[PDB]
């Protein structure tokens, strides 16, 4: 049942889930970090929680070099 | 002799040869060693001297309390132990000039 | 997994143990320890001298006048003071009952933390008779401070000897009947002959101390081959173990004992009456007739007890062999009347680093044995 | 000169001395100072690049045993760029000597770390790391020993003061026990003892 | 000024360093708050480890940060282990403080106080 | 005002801020917390008891070295009273049991306690007596307790006039009677709003009260920030004990079941500055003792 | 010279391996220790009643110190803080004024009983032998505040006995 537009809802659906983010505000050039103003830590925060859900091991470099959320999608639909 | 006093350090058989062959594996080792460096004298120094003192005897602790070194299988470990340090000082040559200088007002104590 | 126990401060001395082990018989035991930790360093480093002379003489507690042997050994050493002869053999003398002492206290509460009960309150009577020994001399229970760096402070009483000498014979035929009762009893060879085997190499290499490299089988005392002090006049000898047992072990402090017996005796027989203290009002303080009716005697009391005697500057390191090892005490001193930087080298925690080795192939009752089995008091581990 | 002054002895001060130069000559590369005290024993003075060959040289060689270490201390020592001196003390067991490595570090740099060819060395390299704050690099574990677990401060510096900045007390509030600022009962009167007039005149350091 | 590194060679492998160690400080809270039995939610916890973090935020010595690690580490080893009790994970927090005030009007009022 | 009665430093645990206070009962629950508030504040309280010593020995280390100081007294005698408030700053006012006894009823604890100590602190010569009462104390009937809290409240009004006279809600804590009494039971279901409120934000409001002057003759009362019903109270603090389930007088079970209700012509907790907290967080802490080993917070907040 | 143990080999002579055996099999050394515990069974007990037999004590205990004073005379301390000075714990607190008369003395010496180590030096450190280490040990104190003497309490606790105190020293001013 695995498709890419059902990666992306999920990923969606999750980072709607996380709380922190202010405001919603989401697309496919979102790009959580600048356009949206968040620490790196939020960073770390939001891929290790993907890891949580449904992710892979999700190295600590590729996980840095992701920065946006259909990126992250993309990877997603790399590994697996 | 039977049961020496240390616990871990059970009884030799054959002390010349056994020690003979590890003074021979001593001056190879050292014989791969560079001239002009003092370590390679005073190694080889010694270890001629230690070994010369091995050959020409025919009882065990006459060799025991002759050599210096005391107990006889300590000798064993102590040039098994020598040659160890040969192995890893033909590494990390020590025989070059000093590395680089303290601040030089440093070592002087009162403070 | 593996069952991962958290002995913690209750009693089977005072510690927390980890022992992640295997099926009654273990896998990784760690002891964490510096429960008992009080700041001496520090403190020593803040304080003078003769002020800080009593940290030394509590950071162990079982030994009461090695250690302030050993620190006034130190201070002597390095302030260049030859004692008077008298002060070192009461220095001697008092250095063999304390050793007594702390070989008949490890004894006992290694038969206790197995689990037999009588022979320490045996022991404990006598160690009451050496209490009022150390009551007369001093005016102290345990921490007679007594042993100033200038020799023996205020000599003993008229009227002690005597009673040494009884102590002597009824102290010789009370360690006979403790090797009557206990030493080939069939069920404590069954709890220790086996366990806690070291050998030679590792007993250097993990660095080791006094009776630990007696039991395996290295010859080495400090007595014998450093004498610090007057040592060299007493003749005695020392007992090596031929297996690395406990058993073993035990026989070497039992004859370290007997040994102590027969040095005590050799220092009643051949007392010099020389004098107290050293020749030098600078160093020790004078006598309270002299301080009284002199002036000179009153201005060195006065600054001797204010700012303290001035020590050179320098750095030593000395060891005298406690009952416990190879106690040392390396002092650092910037010419000043307070210490800089004074460190203790323990010989329990120098054993307590080898808890590994001697409880990786045994079991947990094993354990408490072994830990039982070496002299740690967990007041001189914590430095 | 002969009643109550300390008679020292001259051939093991020449003899210390002739072994300090011979120590010094087959290892040139990490020897700086090799001296000796009034009262003979010996103390050789080190750069932090060579405590490993240092040590396998002084435990081996056949003409210097040297099996037993003791006190290792790093003296926690102001005014000097780099502050710490690490003192491994080594003690042999065929010859009856003493000598001191003291090689010299700062605040932030690993030295060697000796517990491969000194397994006594394991608890005074975690006990230095965690009273002085010395780090010991390629080593096995680094924890706490010696002080609380919640504690930190490095205490056994010349900078943490004399009392910690915590002090515990139990409350009843959240029934335990609570960590609060120091408030002592009585001030710790440091007294002025150094008084003046240079009691020793050998050791006058050279004015500016 | 050559001087020997800790761990890393710029700032970079510092920054790798720190944030594979905030993934295991923020995998390894809710354990703990579920072992030790604490009264503190798990959003609370994360937040005051998140700024324990954001506290020695103006660094940038590479050794400096290295050895902030290497304590953080340890810690984290001692908190996943059962050897720190509840006293010492509460004193993390600051639950009984009282805490003084900024203002200098405040401060005024308890004054001796700079 | 005399030196060693000003400030000194920081506070708490022999830093000296400057009030003595005599604080009557301060054995059982409240007073305790109070003295622990206290003695983090590094004050000096006199406590009277008049029980056994072993009880005021577990509230004793809570104090520095000699703070804290203990004295005998009775209901009988206002000789002990008035030794009791020969010199203090402050003095509060902490008593009541909460059934009978046959030496003292609930007629008269309420009115010979409080008019005795009022009088004896107005002629020592003492400001800032605080005196706590219940909340909903009416002249109207059903509680013995809350009729003699009336009274009392009318007579320490209208004797000593510069009294502080505050009173808080149904207040829980780690130690608590109502809560631990609904935790102890086996039962009914009705509605009945109640409103909580936790015992350190209500001590807190009292230390406030008592060194922060201008609400001074003023009366307060103690809301907590919840104001629920009891059937989903009961239902919460069974779901939260882990157990479904579905001294008892007469007058404690009509004080679980009186509506208590709030007037805001009295201020509240803004007007004196402390931060209440709500149920579950210290819900979460006091509801040990589940079972063996054995969130769904309810959170119902009707109205 | 060493003297080294548990050197024995077991001997195949009949006589002592039927020894060992009879050790092992008919329970000897056990009755053997058995028969050491009856022998201090039937001794007489070395304890002593301790309310009405307090124990063996020296001429030179130290502990319950108190002030001194002169032989018809007014307070021996003059306030040259020596003992503050020497004091290892630091619980020695003097302050000193002189009165109308002109002597130098005192206001306020506070020792902290809890903070003594009770070594003796602030007996020893003492020129005119003011402070003096007492006899006997009786505190046992129900309050920590009452743990913290002041002059008075020292005072009256060397006024409760001199006679003590003075026979002690001179039993032993001849040592020290
Ligand atoms: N539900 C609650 O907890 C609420 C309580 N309050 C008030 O809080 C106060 C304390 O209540 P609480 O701690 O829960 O219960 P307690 O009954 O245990 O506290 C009362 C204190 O006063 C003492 N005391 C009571 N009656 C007498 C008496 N006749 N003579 C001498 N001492 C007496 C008590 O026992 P002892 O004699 O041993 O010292 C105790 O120290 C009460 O005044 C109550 O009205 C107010 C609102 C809510
Ligand atoms: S040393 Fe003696 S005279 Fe001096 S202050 Fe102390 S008690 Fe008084
Ligand atoms: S005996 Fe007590 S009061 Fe006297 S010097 Fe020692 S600690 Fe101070």
């Amino acid at each position: 049942p695995l498709t890419l537009e059902g990666i992306k809802d999920r990923v969606l659906y999750v980072l709607k889930l996380y709380d922190k983010i202010d405001p919603e505000k989401l697309s496919v050039n979102s790009h959580f970090m600048k356009d949206l103003g968040l620490d790196s830590l939020d960073q770390v925060e939001i891929i290790m929680a993907m890891e949580d859900e449904f992710g892979f091991e999700i190295p600590d470099i590729d996980a840095e070099k992701l920065m946006c959320p259909q990126e992250i999608v993309d990877y997603i639909a790399d590994k697996k | 002799k039977k049961t020496t006093g240390l616990v871990g350090l059970a009884v030799c058989e054959t002390p010349h040869e056994r020690l003979k062959i590890l003074y021979t594996k001593i001056l190879d080792v050292l014989g791969h060693i560079p001239k002009n460096a003092a370590y390679r004298k005073y190694t080889e120094q010694i270890t001629n001297e230690k070994l010369s003192i091995v050959k020409a005897e025919p009882d065990v602790k006459k060799l025991e309390e002759q050599l210096q070194g005391g107990q006889i299988e300590e000798v064993i470990l102590q040039a098994e132990n020598e040659l160890s340090l040969a192995r890893k000082m033909i590494q990390w040559k020590p025989w070059e000039p000093l590395v680089e200088e303290p601040p030089a007002s440093q070592w002087k104590w009162p403070i | 997994s593996n069952l991962t126990l958290n002995f913690g401060p209750q009693h089977p001395g005072v510690l927390r143990l980890v022992m992640e082990l295997s099926g009654e018989m273990v896998r990784k035991c760690d002891p964490h320890i510096g429960l008992l930790h009080r700041g001496t360093e520090k403190l020593i480093e803040y304080k003078t001298y003769l002020q800080a002379l009593p940290y030394f003489d509590r950071l162990d507690y079982v030994s009461m006048m090695c250690n302030e042997q050993a620190y006034s050994l130190a201070v002597e050493k390095l302030l260049n003071i030859q004692p008077p002869p008298r002060a070192q053999w009461i220095r001697v003398l008092f250095g063999e009952i304390t050793r007594l002492l702390n070989h008949i206290m490890a004894v006992t509460t290694h038969a206790l933390d197995i689990g037999a009960m009588t022979p320490f309150f045996w022991m404990f009577e006598e160690r009451e008779k050496m209490f009022e020994f150390y009551e007369r001399v001093s005016g102290a229970r345990m921490h007679a401070a007594y042993v100033r760096p200038g020799g023996v402070h205020q000599d003993l009483p008229l009227g002690l000897m005597d009673d040494i000498y009884e102590f002597s014979k009824n102290f010789s035929l009370r360690i006979d009947e403790l090797e009557e009762m206990l030493t080939n009893n069939r069920i404590w060879r069954n709890r220790t002959v086996d366990i806690g085997v070291v050998t030679a190499e590792d007993a250097l290499n993990y660095g080791f101390s006094g009776v630990m490299l007696r039991g395996s089988g290295i010859q080495w005392d400090l007595r014998k081959t450093q004498p610090y002090d007057v040592y060299d006049q007493v003749e005695f000898d020392v007992p090596i173990g031929s297996r690395g047992d406990c058993y073993d072990r035990y026989l070497c402090r039992v004859e370290e004992m007997r040994q102590s017996i027969r040095i005590i005796s050799q220092c009643l027989n051949k007392m010099p009456p020389g004098e107290i203290k050293v020749d030098d009002a600078k160093v020790s303080p004078p006598k309270r007739a002299e301080m009284k009716t002199s002036m000179e005697s009153l201005i060195h009391h006065f600054k001797l007890y204010t700012e303290g005697y001035q020590v050179p500057p320098g750095a030593t390191y000395t060891a005298i062999e406690a009952p416990k090892g190879e106690f040392g005490v390396y002092l650092v001193s910037d010419g000043s009347s307070r210490p800089y930087r004074c460190k203790i080298k323990a010989p329990g925690f120098a054993h307590l680093a080898g808890l590994d080795k001697m409880s990786k192939g045994h079991m947990l009752a094993d354990v408490v044995a072994i830990i039982g089995t070496q002299d740690i008091v967990f007041g001189e581990v914590d430095r | 000169t002969r009643p109550t002054v300390r008679p020292r002895n001259d051939v093991a001060h020449k003899q210390l001395s002739a072994f300090g130069e011979y120590v010094a000559e087959i290892l040139p590369k990490y020897v700086q100072q090799v001296q000796v005290s009034c009262f003979s024993e010996l103390e050789i003075c080190i750069h932090p690049d060579g405590v490993i060959p240092v040590l396998t040289f002084l435990r081996d060689h056949s003409n210097a045993q040297f099996k037993s270490l003791a006190d290792l201390t790093a003296v926690d020592i102001p005014t000097r760029q780099n502050r710490f001196e690490i003192v491994y003390n080594l003690l042999s067991l065929r010859f009856n000597s003493r000598i001191r490595v003291k090689t010299y570090t700062d605040e932030l740099t690993p030295v060697e770390s000796s517990v491969s060819v000194y397994k006594a060395a394991n608890w005074y390299e975690r006990e230095i790391w965690d009273m002085f704050g010395v780090f010991f690099a390629n080593h096995p574990d680094l924890r706490r020993i010696l002080t609380d677990y919640g504690f930190e401060g490095h205490p056994f510096r010349k900078d943490f003061p004399l009392s910690g900045y915590v002090e515990l007390r139990y409350d009843d509030e959240v029934k335990r026990v609570v960590a609060e600022p120091v408030e002592l009962a009585q001030e710790f009167r440091k007294f002025d003892l150094n008084s003046p007039w240079e009691a020793f005149p050998a050791y006058r350091q050279p004015p500016e | 000024t050559s001087v020997k590194p800790i761990f890393s060679r710029d700032m970079n492998e510092a920054k790798r360093r720190v944030r594979e160690l905030y993934r295991a400080w923020y995998r390894e809270v809710p354990n703990t708050v579920h072992l030790f039995q604490l009264d503190i939610s798990v959003k609370q916890g994360r937040d005051k480890v998140r700024e324990m973090f954001k506290k020695n935020a103006h660094v940038t010595d590479p050794r400096v940060v290295d050895l902030l690690v290497i304590k953080g580490k340890m810690e984290l080893e001692e908190t996943i282990n059962v050897w720190k009790q509840r006293t010492h994970v509460m004193r993390f927090f600051h639950e009984t403080e009282a805490p003084r005030p900024k203002d200098f009007l405040s401060k005024f009022y308890v004054g001796h106080d700079p | 005002l005399h030196h060693a009665v000003i400030p000194h430093g920081k506070g708490g645990r022999s830093s000296v801020s400057g009030i003595v206070a005599t604080v009557f009962g301060a054995t059982g629950f409240l007073g305790r917390y109070l003295v622990n508030h206290l003695g983090r504040m590094g004050s000096q309280v006199i406590v009277p008891y008049r029980c056994e010593p072993y009880d005021t020995m577990h509230l004793r280390p809570m104090g520095d070295l000699g703070q804290i100081i203990f004295m005998d007294w009775n209901g009988r005698d206002k000789d002990s009273i008035r030794r009791a408030v020969e010199h203090s700053n402050v003095v509060i006012n902490l008593v009541g049991r909460e059934w009978e006894t046959k030496n003292f009823d609930f007629e008269d604890v309420f009115v010979k306690i409080p008019q005795a100590i009022a009088q004896v602190s107005k002629e020592a010569g003492v400001e800032k007596f605080i005196h706590i009462s219940h909340l909903n104390a009416d002249i109207k009937s059903s509680s013995k307790y809350l009729r003699n809290k009336a009274v009392g409240e009318k007579e320490v009004r209208e004797t000593f006039p510069e009294a502080t006279i505050i009173k808080p809600a149904d207040i829980f804590g780690r130690e608590d009677r109502f809560l631990n009494y609904f935790a102890n039971i086996r039962s009914l279901g009705k509605k009945t709003v109640k409103q909580p409120v936790y015992i350190v934000d209500v001590t807190k409001g009292i230390i406030n009260a008592i060194k922060d002057p201008d609400a001074r003759g003023k009366t307060f009362a103690f809301v907590g920030p919840n104001r629920y019903l009891l059937f989903d109270l009961v239902q919460y603090v069974f779901a939260v004990a882990h157990r479904p389930f579905l001294w008892t007088t007469r007058d404690k079970v009509e004080r679980i079941h009186t509506t208590d209700r709030t007037l805001p012509h009295l201020p509240g907790l803004e007007d004196l500055g402390v931060q209440a907290t709500p149920l579950e967080l210290k819900a979460i802490e006091v509801l040990r003792r589940h079972r063996t080993y054995r969130s769904e917070i309810e959170d119902v907040q009707p109205a | 010279t060493y003297k080294y143990v548990n050197l024995r080999e077991p001997s195949m002579d009949m006589k002592s391996v039927t020894d060992r055996a009879a050790q092992t099999l008919l329970w000897t050394e056990l009755i053997r220790g058995l028969g050491m515990t009856l022998s201090y069974l039937f001794r007489e007990p070395a304890t002593i009643n301790y309310p009405f037999e307090k124990g063996p004590l020296s001429p030179r205990f130290r502990g319950e110190h108190a002030l001194r004073r002169y032989p018809s005379g007014e307070e021996r301390c003059i306030a040259c803080k020596l003992c503050e000075a020497v004091c290892p714990a630091q619980a020695i607190t003097i302050e000193a004024e002189p009165r109308a008369d002109g002597s130098r003395r005192t206001t306020r010496y506070d020792i902290d009983m809890t903070k003594c180590i009770y070594c003796g030096f602030c007996q020893e450190a003492c020129p005119v032998d003011a402070i003096v280490e007492g006899p006997n040990f009786e505190f046992s104190t129900e309050t920590h505040e009452e743990l913290l003497y002041n002059k008075e309490k020292l005072l009256n606790n060397g006024d409760k006995w001199e006679a003590e105190i003075a026979a002690n020293i001179q039993a032993d001013y001849l040592y020290r």
